């Protein structure tokens, strides 16, 4: 059960941070 | 509002088995005819009174400027 | 996109405009002063230690 | 503030940031010492900003 | 049923936005001139917004208010779309909710139980027009001016109180710093008022329900709101952002008057002054009648009979449709309603001052007519069997 | 054919992918119209850009 | 049928159209013939210096430029006034010291300021370009005081200004024949970009969001109909007949 | 503004106000004469408030 | 209460040296902000570093919106609660 | 010398935070524009 | 958020049957011991650090105070 | 004019305002004059 959970949950991390690089567009980073 | 009993029966499809926009352009043809014909009185009191208010303001001035004229 | 078109126009609308960054570099002058004292000056929108 | 805190020099009460003459920051949370800028003599007297 | 949580939509937390968004019944035929009170909400979150981002650049004195509207459009990053939104949005809310009133008039949406419901509509209708006469002054300019010293010196021709209320009004003894200050607080007030008004508005029609293209009982088939017309709402909204954007882009100053690119100067006067267009019917309406007393007693008689539509105990039947003389009627007062516009910008001469008294008696003929037919049809039913 | 249903079948399963998806489909499209009207610009007008001027540094 | 001037025209400005820019070459010519043959009566102060850094010089060209000018400057800590050469954050100098003095100097009128008097009147460009060109000859029968001079193209028809864009009034850098239409065409493409500094931003940013909306539109349109398609094509038996 | 309207005097565009020479009001919605301030004459040209 | 602060002292709850209009070359002495920050600003700089003293405020706000979800505690009011009590006006004292 | 203070505590943060300084302060200092923003969010705020 | 059933009897006296200010100033005196007698121990807890603090300080600064001296 | 009815009568302030010079805006030749104080005047700063 633990590892459905977990899987989707960074997964969703990964759309946040897909989020985030879109709304802010750094070279510096 | 509420509850009126009703006593009838229905029938149904599903949204995925049924051909959507092809419905738009069928016989727009005859639906440009009906919907003239529906609502041309209707055109002719929205437009009459402006058309004639304007030739009349236009034929006015124009005489009036032909008339101060040396 | 839109969206994002729309948080972005708005949240740079409220940064440094053109008038303030035109002045943000010069050089101008100061006078004497004593040893080990202190006279302060004036530059753009910063005095000098 | 010069002529403030217990090095005689740049003392800040803001927040108590105790700078020394030299403009070090002994006492106080400041991550950085004051700013050097760029400055050298004309002939002795001189120095632009 | 109760003993253990099924939906987060129906807990507490959620249960009134569910209960007014999501589930609230509608009648299944409603057409699309039922989208433009939820367009209009929309046009006054924008105003709300561009406003608040406006007023953090601009300067109310009258020395260096042209001047900040200036460095706002010429200075900030982005600033040019920000004023443009506003100053057409203003245009485009005006518009959408003329075509409301409109609406809501062709379908006899004011009758019975449903007129409370009006009543609110007209006061916010004045909440509107306030706001966007107040806040057309603070950029300064030529028109700013003399609009403000017209209007506000209407109010002396009530008798011996009326010049207290003007000196009252102005400030001091003409328009000038006092006025501007004055006139940035109130209009950067009265939106929030409007808010408010709007809510109750709506509260008010929730508490029976909405009409239909057949003004009949509708009860008996009934659908959600969402999916069904949210969507519906979603496709006005998209054309209503096409639209906005045309003029936003390519065309922004059109809807507008040169002469307010003119700083203010209490000297020299334009040789013709006007208010800013969606104003000109009551302008006509006023200046039809060659009398002061009469030119300020005219319009409060036009709100008057618009508040006072809903309650002539009358005719059993709501949709013009199956209604030909009420809606040619309809159609004469909507053509009328333009004529008179259109008379309310040109110059105080012939022909003008005849084809600017006619229309007047007309505007007010119609609701002088309408109880009318409805006496004369209670007695259709016992006649045409 | 296949193409659509083989595509469903990859990227919608899920909705973490879906979304991720949905932001990098409009980052990319956003690019490409940006490249595109950009494109049409320069070749509407030509000869009328600021360093189409021909005596931009003579004025010493 | 007077006191509103003449009817003028429209002309197909290079700046018009859809996806249409500025002519930069142009705006240089038209600065060049203001700040020799206008500046000395009206004023922009509202263009500053580093407005033209990339867009008809470079930044030493206007460097240069502002240098040349001597402007007024804050207290020296003496107590007293000074006078220094300009920088590119200066504005453009003004002709007189206030408004009464330039009613003094051209016999009580006011020649207005010029940053943005293409949108202040009525189709501003045309009509200043015609106006600009558009010195004539009084009709048969009017005759004009001492002192004012006769334009058809201005409310009344006598004018205080006096023609200037005499033929070769400027000297062109790139070897143009500097007519009258000429020296009247980039005037009036300077002035109009001057009043209208963002209408290249403005435009294709207008031209990328309405193709963009129109194919969300499309979409709109797909997903209502999918939504809507059950409850359109259902059928009810109701056991009733009139 | 002078010399318009069918009177030969003042013209207002406000809401459309003619006016003859002398100032009367004699077409349209102004009930009173133009008002008279106080002022009076110096010797030949100072018209004193 | 609130007419006796505005017609006969209404000068007493803030500092002098705000009749002195704005000159950022010469800073005042001491700068401190009203009287209703001061257990902020105090706690603020009771550290010596700058994030510390910044992300010092975060756990106030933090005990302050996460007192509710403790969930042992049976009796409510301190009537019945000795300690619980004096630890309030304890807590009191220190916040003065 | 309180809004100095106060809204240059925001450069404490790691690396953010002389951005989110200087665009809280409109430029470089606290000046005009910081003073014509405050007074609009003090408008706004209460009705919130 | 309901009620409960109760099976109660109350007897009450109208408002213009009774005498109402005098109640205030009744006993005053053993109300006040009862309330000092109970909350003394509250006063103490409250009032004890500001005082304990206040003479710290001001014994600390009077004599850094008079040490610096010459 | 703050002094009327405070310390002076009107007379008194008017002559004592009368006593000094201040300057005032443009002429219709453009030039900046002097003439007399009024009552609706300021208390004369020493320096520039
Ligand atoms: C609500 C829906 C009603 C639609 C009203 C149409 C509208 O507002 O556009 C006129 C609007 C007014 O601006 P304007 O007439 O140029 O300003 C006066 C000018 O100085 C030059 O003035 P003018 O000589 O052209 O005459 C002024 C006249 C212009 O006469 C016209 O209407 C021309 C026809 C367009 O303005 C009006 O007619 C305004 C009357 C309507 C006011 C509200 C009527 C209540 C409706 C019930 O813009 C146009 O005249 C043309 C715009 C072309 C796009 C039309 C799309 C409309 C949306
Ligand atoms: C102007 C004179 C009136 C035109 C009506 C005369 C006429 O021949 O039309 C009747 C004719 C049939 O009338 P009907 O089926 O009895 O009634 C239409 C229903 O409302 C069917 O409703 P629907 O939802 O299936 O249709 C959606 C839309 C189809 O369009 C789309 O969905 C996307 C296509 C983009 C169109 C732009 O077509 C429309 O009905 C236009 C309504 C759009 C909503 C307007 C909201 C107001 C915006 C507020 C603006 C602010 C002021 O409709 C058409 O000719 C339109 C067909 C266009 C082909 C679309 C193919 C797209 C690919
Ligand atoms: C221009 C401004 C127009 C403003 C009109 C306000 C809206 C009034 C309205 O709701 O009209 C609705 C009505 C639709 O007709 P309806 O009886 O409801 O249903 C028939 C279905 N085919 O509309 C009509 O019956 C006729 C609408 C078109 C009239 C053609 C002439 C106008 C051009
Ligand atoms: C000038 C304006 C200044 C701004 C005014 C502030 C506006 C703020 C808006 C907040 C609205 C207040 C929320 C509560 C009011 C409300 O929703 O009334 C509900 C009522 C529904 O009626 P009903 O269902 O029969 O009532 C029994 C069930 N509760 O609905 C109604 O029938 C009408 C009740 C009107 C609200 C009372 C006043
Ligand atoms: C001051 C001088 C006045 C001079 C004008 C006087 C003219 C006489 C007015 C008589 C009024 C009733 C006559 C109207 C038409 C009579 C014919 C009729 O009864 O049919 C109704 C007709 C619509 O025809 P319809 O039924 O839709 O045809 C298709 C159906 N298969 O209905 C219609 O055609 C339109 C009916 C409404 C418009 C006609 C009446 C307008 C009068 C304006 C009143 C004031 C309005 C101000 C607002
Ligand atoms: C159209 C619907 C709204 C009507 C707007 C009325 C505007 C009246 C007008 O005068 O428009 C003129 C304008 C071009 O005029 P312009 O020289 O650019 O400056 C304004 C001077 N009139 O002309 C325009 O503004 C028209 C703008 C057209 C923009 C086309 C969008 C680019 C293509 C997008 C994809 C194709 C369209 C799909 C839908
Ligand atoms: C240190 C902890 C001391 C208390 C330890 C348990 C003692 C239990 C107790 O009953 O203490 C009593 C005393 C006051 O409580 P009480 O006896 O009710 O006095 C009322 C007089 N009006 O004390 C209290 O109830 C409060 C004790 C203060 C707690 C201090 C914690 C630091
Ligand atoms: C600015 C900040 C100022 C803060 C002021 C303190 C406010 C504290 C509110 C505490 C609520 C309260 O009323 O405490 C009441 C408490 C006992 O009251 P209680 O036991 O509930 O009722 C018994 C009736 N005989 O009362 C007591 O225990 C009495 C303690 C008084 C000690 C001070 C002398
Ligand atoms: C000899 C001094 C002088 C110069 C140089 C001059 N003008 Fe004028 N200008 C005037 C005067 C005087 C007026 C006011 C006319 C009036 O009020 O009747 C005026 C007015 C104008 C107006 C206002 C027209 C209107 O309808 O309000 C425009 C536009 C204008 N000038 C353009 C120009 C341009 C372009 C140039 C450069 C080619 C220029 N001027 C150079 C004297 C001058
Ligand atoms: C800011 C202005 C306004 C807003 C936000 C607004 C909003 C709304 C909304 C959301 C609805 C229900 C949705 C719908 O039926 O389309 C509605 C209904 C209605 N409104 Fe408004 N409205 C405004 C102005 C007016 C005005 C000025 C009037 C009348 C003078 C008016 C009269 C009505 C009527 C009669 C209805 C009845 C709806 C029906 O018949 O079903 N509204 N309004
Ligand atoms: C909190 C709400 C609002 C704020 C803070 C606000 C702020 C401002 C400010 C600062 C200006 C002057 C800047 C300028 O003129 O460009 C302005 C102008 C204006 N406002 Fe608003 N506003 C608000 C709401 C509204 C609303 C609801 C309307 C509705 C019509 C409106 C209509 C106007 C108009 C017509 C102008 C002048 C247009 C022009 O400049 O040409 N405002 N507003």
């Amino acid at each position: 059960i633990q590892p459905t959970d977990v899987k989707a949950a960074a997964m969703w991390g990964v759309a946040a941070a897909t989020g985030g690089l879109y709304l802010i567009q750094p070279w510096g980073w | 509002k509420g509850f009126v009993p009703m006593k009838a029966v229905t029938y149904g499809l599903s949204p995925f088995q049924q051909k959507i926009m092809p419905g738009l352009w069928k016989d727009l043809p005859t639906k440009i005819h009906h919907k003239v014909s529906e609502n041309w009185i209707s055109a002719t009191l929205l437009l009459g009174p402006l058309v004639g208010v304007y030739s009349y303001v236009q034929n006015y001035q124009e005489k009036e400027k032909l008339s101060h004229r040396y | 996109s839109l969206v994002r078109l729309l948080i972005l126009k708005f949240v740079l609308s409220m940064s440094a405009s053109k008038d303030v960054l035109a002045l943000a570099s010069l050089e101008v002058d100061l006078s004497s002063i004593e040893p080990g004292t202190t006279v302060t000056v004036k530059w753009r929108g910063k005095p000098v230690f | 503030l010069p002529n403030a805190g217990d090095f005689g020099g740049w003392f800040c009460p803001c927040h108590g940031s105790h700078y020394d003459i030299s403009g070090r920051i002994r006492k106080g949370p400041a991550p950085y010492n004051l700013e050097v800028p760029t400055y050298t003599f004309l002939e002795e007297n001189k120095l632009l900003i | 049923m109760r003993n253990q949580r099924f939906s987060l939509l129906k807990q507490p937390i959620s249960s009134t936005l569910n209960q007014h968004l999501i589930d609230y019944p509608t009648p299944s035929n409603l057409s699309y001139w039922w989208g433009f009170g939820s367009l209009a909400g929309i046009c006054l979150v924008i105003q709300i917004v561009t406003g608040v981002f406006l007023a953090m650049h601009y300067t109310p004195h009258v020395d260096l208010a042209f001047n900040s509207v200036e460095h706002v459009m010429r200075d900030v990053e982005g600033g040019w779309l920000l004023r443009y939104m506003h100053a057409n949005g203003a245009s485009m809310f005006l518009i959408v909710v003329h075509l409301h009133i409109f609406r809501g008039l062709y379908h006899a949406s004011y009758s019975s139980p449903r007129e409370f419901v009006r009543c609110l509509g007209v006061v916010i209708f004045l909440l509107m027009i306030v706001t966007a006469f107040t806040g057309y002054v603070p950029p300064w300019g030529q028109m700013s001016f003399w609009g403000a010293t017209v209007i506000t010196s209407l109010a002396s021709a009530i008798p011996v109180v009326g010049d207290t209320i003007v000196t009252w009004l102005w400030g001091g003894f003409s328009v000038d710093n006092a006025t501007l200050n004055r006139f940035f607080s109130l209009h950067h007030l009265l939106p929030f008022i409007l808010v408010g008004a709007s809510l109750l508005h709506l509260a008010a029609l929730h508490q029976y329900g909405s009409n239909n293209p057949l003004g009949v009982h509708s009860e008996m088939d009934q659908i959600s709101f969402y999916p069904y017309f949210y969507v519906k709402d979603l496709v006005g909204w998209v054309a209503f952002a096409i639209f906005f954007s045309i003029w936003i882009f390519y065309a922004p100053n059109v809807l507008g008057h040169p002469d307010n690119y003119i700083p203010a100067n209490p000297m020299p006067t334009p040789p013709h002054i006007v208010p800013e267009w969606y104003f000109l019917p009551i302008h006509a309406i006023l200046r039809s009648i060659p009398d002061k007393s009469g030119g300020v007693a005219a319009i409060a008689p036009v709100f008057i009979c618009l508040l006072a539509l809903p309650f002539f105990k009358s005719m059993y039947v709501r949709s013009s449709s199956f209604r030909p003389i009420h809606q040619g009627i309809f159609w004469l007062l909507l053509a009328d309603r333009l004529l008179l516009g259109w008379i309310g910008c040109q110059p105080v001469e012939a022909p003008f001052v005849t084809i600017g008294q006619i229309p007047p008696l007309v505007f007010f003929l119609f609701f002088a007519i309408t109880p009318i037919p409805g006496r004369v049809g209670r007695g259709i039913p016992n006649s045409y069997t | 054919g296949g193409i659509f249903e083989a595509l469903y079948k990859v990227l919608m399963r899920r909705n973490s992918v879906y979304v991720t998806f949905v932001i990098a489909g409009a980052f990319v499209g956003e690019r490409a119209v940006d490249y595109g009207v950009h494109k049409l610009w320069e070749h509407n007008n030509v000869g009328k850009r600021y360093e189409d001027i021909s005596v931009l540094g003579q004025r010493q | 049928e007077a006191e509103h001037g003449l009817a003028c025209p429209s002309y197909p400005w290079p700046h018009q159209g859809i996806l249409s820019s500025y002519d930069h070459a142009s705006i240089r010519r038209g600065h060049q013939v203001y700040t020799q043959v206008c500046a000395s009566c009206h004023s922009m102060s509202l263009i500053s210096y580093r407005d033209l850094v990339g867009v008809a010089y470079t930044e030493e060209e206007v460097k240069a430029m502002a240098a040349e000018i001597e402007v007024v400057d804050g207290p020296n800590d003496e107590g007293e006034m000074f006078t220094r050469p300009g920088k590119l954050s200066d504005r453009f100098p003004q002709p007189y010291a206030n408004e009464a003095a330039a009613r003094f100097a051209n016999g009580g009128a006011y020649p207005p300021d010029l940053s943005l008097i293409t949108k202040a009147p009525h189709n501003g460009q045309n009509y200043v370009f015609a106006l600009l060109t558009g010195y004539r000859d009084p009709p048969a029968g009017v005759s004009i005081r001492e002192g004012l001079h006769y334009n058809p193209y201005f409310p009344g028809g006598a004018i205080a200004m006096p023609k200037m864009l005499n033929d070769g009034a400027v000297e062109y850098e790139d070897g143009t024949p500097a007519t009258e239409s000429q020296m009247g065409k980039d005037v009036v493409s300077f002035l109009s970009w001057a009043a209208e500094p963002e209408m290249e931003e403005r435009k294709l940013m207008g031209f990328k969001w309405i193709f963009v909306l129109t194919l969300a539109l499309l979409q709109a349109g797909y997903y209502r109909r999918l939504r809507w398609s059950v409850l359109k094509s259902r059928k009810l038996v109701l056991d009733v007949v009139n």
